[PDB]
């Protein structure tokens, strides 16, 4: 004589079980001063999520040989400047970062 | 002869834990 | 800048919705909730959530879909799950009585009181967009609801817009194992419908479905919500492209330039992989060569359908992780090397290759591994015909002695709106019999 | 939100409603008082289906007691659960029927069921959208398969778009409790078929050998047959009332069911059934389910299903389970019994799941048949009805009521003609 | 019953080393097996909800000792009265072997 | 480049196989998980020959396991270094042969070996450049005896240039444990001449004398004999594995060993071995080396040297060490037993010098040698196969399964050319 009453829609995604009393009273307290509406988005930002910090080649640098690019590139005649100016950006971003403090999750976003 | 020999001559016990075969330094 | 609209519609629609929008809100970083956790800001130059989500300026995001259907189900039930306070709470729109597998009933009685309603919502969704692409839609063929109020909305929709593209998931009936016995009644009448509206359909049968999740994953207890998963990630591995950076962009305009030979034939299956357990991942090759002859491996597609049976007209497949142009032309060349891939005489080159570099996502609690490479294929074959012939022969062989159609004609249907599928029906079986010849 | 009222009438109908409306009170967590007590929050967004609304904290159920004579509703009200029906949803008379159909349908049904029907007009413009009637009473007896039948072919008339689903006792000749039941049961029968959208005969030989041969149970009253038959009948809106992977309603059912407008007819049943001593020895899977599903011994009717061919079939699943194995099990049982489905239609069988079991069980499921096999029924009722109206007997007390032999003839004629055309897709081959 | 609560708190000691605190004891609790989540009865969040609001209005930081270990399930093994329901609670939480 | 694949059958197979990869594993620095962890550069110098490297940076061995019962499957994979193999290698049966060799190369194993004959195929077109195979099975149970020498022919079958080796476990006559057992080893032994290219033999009773007498143990087990049999496979690939002076490879052995072609069933033994007692006072050197190698005690074979004459013999020496000793040692010790050796070839002694000892020895040997004393194994197994034949027991099980007494005969009687043949040699002069 039980009732079971988990569907299957609650065992996939979740189920809330929550707002216990003062739950509510303390998320009200979030729009005391919050107000409906948006600006426009300032464009010249919308633009795809970019990943390597080159043109037309994923950047990829690690201790094995086949995969770092400069080993795989260093067959020119001299010293290609996209690598070191690559990672000079990098540095010099993280520092900046460091600066203002970001944390954004990854170094690439910002 | 059943009753008194078959019947009543297990108890709860010898079932509780049933464990049986798993599957130079010098120098 | 570059975004779709979503349409779902009927139970089938909303149940492969909910997955794949849980999917999207976990591979962009939005909470359940909406918002997202901070730690994404520096002048974030970069929306690659416009083209699912936007944002609504302090915080939260909104998704850019529409839900449709009749009975009040599975909207409340989404209404009171945990995405309550993610979706708009005006374009859930929901009925009052089920359409009871009737396309009579989907298509001219009650679907005119919500037509009009949702076709304001898809309006009103549009007009803030700005860089419009196109429309993708889920719907069940062999339901009521389903196929009339598809029916019905890709008809209002082809007038109202006219040039922009629609794409077009739909879920056959399966050859031998199904549900309802009514349904190739409306399963022709919505086929009839979706020849000339939609644009490129594939075809997302179940058995098929099943029998990849036997084989692969190893799981003898499958529910819909695996099958919804594995459409999701074919979703997201086909809409990367238009929120990711690769080497080879693919929009969503070079598919009716590049795999559609001739108006009338825009009908293909689907291919995934790799598909593998959590526990074989770790034992594995997982290369572009072995991933690729997965692909093309017969028991492999989402349709159950043989491609032996029939030639190969265009196929484009989209690899995602970090693949390389030169394994990607090594493994296309061994393909057209070996014999038992047969193209069409009229067509000499017949691949097109769409790079990204974004690995795919896992959802916790899934089946499917963590994995560095995927391959999405779309291809189109002259073998679908023999679908459309086993629904043919199980149309006729009921509709000999006037089975069900007293429900149909009940409520309005003129009963030669069945003779008009079944003409149309023929004369698509016959242009792919004709296109399938050589010259 | 696509609620349906209940109508029961006459003394079996009347202990029906009773059962049914105890088991459901007990399903969805309803205290004899009307107060609600369960835990969770699935038992009360769907209340609305089965329950009105009463100030005071309480749910009133949306049924109408309806007889002749006070007797049975005295004994209703008086045993338990008797304070949930509202006191003006009791209509009755104070002469009786008699076994008599036209005493029940012509004089005092007809001075009578002005109430009844005002009292079901007000539930009917109460409820806001309304999905559709089911009635529960017996064909043997004279003021259920009278006045019953009148009420339904009036509410037909005043509802055309609603749909009416019927569970209605036919009388099986084994087990015979009356001397005049064919006249009344073909005078029913042959005003049925013009009305019930869906009719699910019972027969209580049938129900007796269930509960001998499976539950195994000496000395069975009518109680339990009475919470057999309410299992069948909660179990056929299962899926309205709960979540679950693909709904189906009263109008799926039919159009799924019904090829042809006067094949209405159908049997049904109920699993697991199992006895006391043999309950934890047995395993609840699908294929187990299934199994027992299409058991001839299993069906809640005395016609053999093995003597005919299916026309089409429909399974409403309960539970948490395997869609694979549900479709596999149903393409399985479609193919190793080939013989005994009819061929020209494929895929005749439907399956529908809902993720709430009853209380105390995890996985249950209800057959509904369309079988060519209930021609039986149908021919030996005639055949009895063609034998005591040879010789014209007890014929005075329905013709002195302004009954005459022509509505008789006319009966008999249309029963007759059910039988033949419903017999003659058994050999048909397209 | 004792000493399968002590054995309890000893697997727990060594994976939290020399000191035990309530988040220590809190990340520790296996909340993925346990013996009604496999059987469906209720879902993680209720399962961890109900053993924080069990364990008292404590602070997390604070640390206890074997003694109010032991006290703490005392309680729980007054209320629940099934030997066997008890035993898999504390083998299938603390990965007794 | 040049590796080979590792197919294994039966359950004495199946063991011999786990304990070799457990100890190729300890000698490569691989631990269980797959990882690597070693401490030199020539561990990883060449490890393609054994291994495939599999996506982030794991080792999985290049083996197939083959059987038609689960149960040691099962064993070897909840027992230890069992999470190297790639599941998918796995293939078994679910029946069962029974110790019946019609059962295993005619009933099951033809239904069965195309699973196994796709991965093989599988994994030879995934390697570079195909070296050989080497597969481990015993002669006297009839799964393996079946399907392993089913196997080997359709293997030589689709691959003709490559060599295939067997280190296959032959019966022993005071060691015995099955009844039925000269048949299936008369019968595997038929097909095996025809179609291996090297054939390995060895003795459970020669295991244990070994162990008991130069080992000293009081308790061995079949831990024990298959850490030595792999020991001494392990031998056969350390010149393959890792550099030396003279560097010998399998098709280098099959040349210098194999005068002709039907006379490939060699006898090994590995050296040192000594007891835990007589452990410090040994002295490593070549000439006490080369003494216990030649020591017919040491022979992992009941075959006595002194029954026959050698024709030919090779030595693997593992560790850094002189050439001109080793030259002169196997001088001296061909000149001092000439009578022992067979007088028409020449210097009949091939030695092989590798750089890389095992690990926790300073110097080890493996000695391959094809002497005419083979024969005695032949004579006593074809004695009590034509003892039980004549009395026909046992023979309806076989004949019950496709096969009739026509194939006996003609086993029996290669068997026979096969001893003749090998023994005219040993008396033939120049
Ligand atoms: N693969 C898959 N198929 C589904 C799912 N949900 C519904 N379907 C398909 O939908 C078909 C029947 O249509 P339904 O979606 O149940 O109902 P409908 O399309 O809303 O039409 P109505 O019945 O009138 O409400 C079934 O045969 C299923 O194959 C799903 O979640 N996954
Ligand atoms: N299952 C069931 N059948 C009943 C019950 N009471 C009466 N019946 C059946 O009803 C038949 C008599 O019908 P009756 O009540 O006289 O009809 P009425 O006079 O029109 O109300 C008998 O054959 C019984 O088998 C009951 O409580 N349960
Ligand atoms: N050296 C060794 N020999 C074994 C082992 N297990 C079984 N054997 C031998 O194998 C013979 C029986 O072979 P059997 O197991 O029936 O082969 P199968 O039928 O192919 O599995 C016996 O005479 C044993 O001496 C083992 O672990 N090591
Ligand atoms: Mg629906």
């Amino acid at each position: 004589e039980k009732f079971f009453g988990m569907t299957t829609y609650q065992q996939s995604f979740s189920r809330p079980l929550k707002e216990t009393a003062h739950q509510i009273i303390a998320q009200s307290e979030k729009k005391i001063n919050h107000f409906a509406g948006t600006n426009e988005r300032p464009v010249h930002q919308q633009s795809t999520k970019m990943t390597s910090v080159l043109t037309a080649e994923k950047y990829k640098n690690e201790q094995e040989p086949k995969d770092n690019t400069s080993i795989q590139r260093s067959w020119l005649p001299y010293k290609d400047k996209a690598l070191q100016v690559a990672e000079n950006n990098l540095i010099k971003n993280q520092t900046l970062n460091q600066t203002k403090g970001f944390t954004p999750f990854n170094p690439l976003i910002t | 002869v059943y009753k008194v020999d078959v019947s009543n001559a297990v108890q709860p016990k010898d079932y509780q834990n049933h464990t049986h075969v798993k599957k130079p330094n010098n120098e | 800048m570059r975004e779709v609209i979503s349409i779902h519609v009927g139970q089938g629609g909303i149940q492969v919705g909910n997955a794949c929008w849980e999917l999207f809100c976990l591979e962009h970083g939005i909470q359940p909730d909406g918002q997202m956790p901070s730690d994404r800001t520096i002048g974030g130059g970069d929306d690659a959530f416009n083209t699912f989500f936007s944002e609504t300026g302090a915080g939260k995001h909104v998704p850019r879909a529409v839900f449709l259907d009749l009975e009040p189900t599975v909207i409340d039930e989404v209404r009171t799950g945990t995405y309550r306070q993610l979706f708009h709470p005006e374009q859930l729109i929901s009925g009052k009585e089920d359409a009871a597998n009737n396309f009579a009933r989907g298509h001219y009685t009650i679907g005119k009181e919500i037509v009009d309603l949702c076709l304001d919502r898809i309006r009103k969704l549009a007009d803030n967009c700005t860089g419009l692409q196109g429309f993708l839609v889920f719907n069940s063929v062999g339901g009521g609801t389903g196929s009339g109020l598809g029916s019905l909305l890709l008809e209002r929709l082809s007038v109202d817009y006219g040039k922009k593209s629609k794409l077009g998931f739909t879920i056959y009936p399966s050859p031998q194992v199904s549900t309802a016995v009514v349904e190739p009644y409306n399963s022709i009448l919505s086929t009839h419908s979706l020849l000339e509206h939609t644009d490129v359909a594939v075809m997302l049968d179940n058995e098929a479905i099943y029998d990849i999740c036997r084989r692969n994953l190893d799981i003898e207890r499958p529910t819909y919500t695996n099958l919804n998963r594995l459409i999701a990630q074919v979703i997201s591995s086909l809409t990367a492209s238009l929120r990711f950076d690769g080497a080879l962009n693919v929009d969503i305009t070079e598919f009716q330039t590049n795999l559609v030979p001739y108006p009338r034939i825009h009908f293909m299956l689907s291919s995934y992989a790799p598909i593998i357990s959590a526990e074989k991942a770790y034992h594995e090759q997982l290369s572009v060569a072995e991933i690729t002859n997965s692909a093309f491996e017969p028991a492999n597609m989402m349709a159950k359908c043989d491609p032996r049976h029939g030639k190969y007209m265009a196929c484009s497949m989209m690899y995602r992780g970090d693949v390389v142009p030169k394994d990607v032309n090594a493994s296309i060349a061994t393909i057209k090397t070996k014999r038992t891939i047969q193209f069409v005489d009229w067509c000499p080159t017949g691949f097109k290759v769409g790079i990204n570099y974004q690995p795919p996502t896992v959802v916790p609690g899934g089946d499917l591994a963590k994995v560095m490479r995927a391959v999405c294929m779309i291809s189109n074959s002259t073998a679908i015909a023999e679908v459309f012939s086993r629904l043919d022969h199980k149309f006729d062989l009921m509709y000999a002695k006037r089975a069900f159609v007293h429900w149909y004609v009940g409520e309005g249907m003129e009963e030669g709106e069945f003779s008009e599928a079944r003409e149309d029906l023929a004369a698509l079986e016959k242009d792919y019999e004709e296109v399938g010849i050589e010259t | 939100m696509r609620e349906i009222v209940h109508i029961q009438g006459g003394q079996c109908g009347n202990q029906i409603g009773a059962k049914f409306w105890e088991v459901i009170s007990d399903e969805h967590g309803i205290d004899p008082t009307g107060t609600y007590h369960g835990d969770s929050d699935l038992q009360l967004e769907r209340i609305n289906v089965y329950y009105n609304e009463a100030t005071g904290g309480r749910y009133v159920p949306r049924a109408i007691l309806m007889d002749l004579e006070p007797g049975t509703m005295d004994s209703v009200r008086a045993g338990p659960f008797g304070q949930l029906f509202r006191p003006d949803n009791f209509v009755f008379g104070q002469t009786g029927a008699g076994n008599n159909w036209a005493k029940g349908h012509y004089t005092e049904g007809a001075e009578l069921i002005d109430s009844v029907l005002d009292v079901v007009r007000k539930e009917a413009e109460g409820c806001d959208c309304l999905q559709g009637f089911q009635i529960t009473h017996s064909l043997g007896g004279g003021t259920g398969s009278g006045m019953g039948t009148l009420l339904i072919s009036k509410v037909r008339e005043e509802y055309p778009d609603r749909i009416m689903e019927t569970f209605s006792v036919v009388p099986s000749p084994k087990v015979s409790d009356t001397v005049v039941e064919p006249y009344n049961a073909t005078l029913s029968v042959h005003q049925l078929v013009e009305n019930a959208d869906e009719c699910m005969v019972i027969d209580n030989e049938a129900l007796y050998d269930i509960c001998f041969r499976t539950l195994k149970l000496t000395t069975p009253t009518y109680g339990d047959l009475n919470h057999l038959v309410s299992a069948a009948m909660s179990g056929v809106t299962c899926c309205l009332r709960f979540p679950g992977q693909l709904n189906s309603d009263l109008r799926k059912l039919a159009v799924n069911l019904i090829p042809f407008p006067r094949l209405h007819f159908f049997m049904i049943g109920f699993a697991p059934l199992t006895s006391r001593g043999s309950q934890q020895y047995r395993a609840l899977t699908v294929p187990e389910l299934t199994q027992q599903m299409f058991d001839a011994k299993n069906m809640m009717c005395a016609a053999d299903p093995r003597h005919g061919r299916y026309l089409t079939a429909s399974a409403l699943f309960r539970g948490r389970m395997s869609t694979k194995e549900v479709d596999e099990q149903m393409l399985n049982v479609q193919n190793k019994n080939s013989s005994y489905f009819v061929e020209w239609i494929p895929n005749n069988i439907k399956s529908s799941i809902c993720d709430i079991p009853p209380k105390g069980l995890k996985m249950a499921v209800t057959f509904v048949g369309n079988s060519t096999a209930i021609q039986e029924m149908f021919k030996r009722v005639a055949e009895q009805f063609t034998a005591m109206f040879r010789r014209k007997a007890f014929l005075h007390w329905y013709t002195g009521e302004g009954m005459d032999e022509m509505e008789f003839t006319e009966a008999e004629s249309n029963m007759n003609d059910l039988v033949s055309e419903y017999q003659q897709y058994q050999d048909a081959t397209a | 019953r004792r000493n399968l609560i002590n054995l309890a708190y000893d697997v727990l000691a060594e994976k939290l080393g020399q000191n035990v605190t309530l988040s220590g004891i809190f990340s520790a609790f296996n909340k993925i097996r346990h013996p009604d989540v496999v059987k469906k009865y209720g879902t993680d969040k209720e399962i961890f909800n109900n053993f924080v609001l069990s364990w008292g209005n404590l602070n997390p930081h604070i640390a206890i000792s074997r003694e109010q270990f032991e006290s703490y399930y005392h309680d729980f093994s007054a209320c629940v009265d099934k030997e066997d329901y008890f035993e898999v609670v504390l083998k299938n939480s603390w990965d007794i072997p």
